[PDB]
Formats: C-alpha cells, sequence, structure tokens
C-alpha cells in the first residue's frame, strides 16, 4: 500500500 | 520506485513537446482543442465536443495503467476547465478509483 494520488483540482 | 515514476513523467513531457512540434496543424474542420501537455500526459488536437480518452500513466504507484484518462474538448473547442480554481484539468480519477 501507498499513498493516495491527489487527482482533484490543482492537479493535471 | 517514485525516482523511476518521476524519470517516466519527465521522458513523456519531452517526448510531447517533441510531437506537438513535429505533427503538421490540424487538418479538421470546424472548431478544436489544441495539443497540449496536461502534466501528466499528451494530448493530440481535438474537434469541439468530444471526450477524449488514453490509458492512465504508470507514474505512481496507486496508478492501474489499464484504466483510461478522459479529457473532455468542449463545443467551443476549449478543453475543460475544473471550476474549482479555473484551470484545465483532465479526469485521472478512474487511475486509482479501485485501488
Ligand atoms: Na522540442
Amino acid at each position: 500500500t501507498y499513498p493516495r494520488t491527489n487527482t482533484g483540482s490543482g492537479t493535471p | 520506485l517514485y525516482v523511476v515514476g518521476r524519470k517516466k513523467m519527465m521522458d513523456a513531457q519531452y517526448k510531447c513537446y517533441d510531437r506537438m512540434q513535429q505533427l503538421p496543424a490540424y487538418q479538421g474542420e470546424g472548431p478544436y482543442c489544441n495539443r497540449t501537455w496536461d502534466g501528466w500526459l499528451c494530448w493530440d488536437d481535438t474537434p469541439a465536443g468530444v471526450l477524449s480518452y488514453q490509458f492512465c500513466p504508470d507514474y505512481f504507484p496507486d496508478f492501474d495503467p489499464s484504466e483510461k484518462v478522459t479529457k473532455y474538448c468542449d463545443e467551443k473547442g476549449v478543453w475543460f476547465k475544473h471550476p474549482e480554481n479555473n484551470r484545465t484539468w483532465s479526469n485521472y480519477t478512474m487511475c486509482n478509483a479501485f485501488t
């Protein structure tokens, strides 16, 4: 398991 | 493995600009969204009103490269912008939705 990648506003 | 993911990302970025430099201007008709590097993925010239998609990248350990990223080119030929900060935004949410 790993930290979750952000995919919200301010990301690509 | 994050060192490798970043390297993959920077290679794709360089490759994207090479691709955008070499392909001829858009040959289609009517309004369209311009080719662009969105920060993680390269997108080609896209007709107005089209929801473009491609595979998720593998830069991050929780990303599934068999899922799809979507990017919406609206009917005025403008890439979708996130309403929170009004900047162009591709939809990577399915890349790690089911991890
Ligand atoms: Na170049």
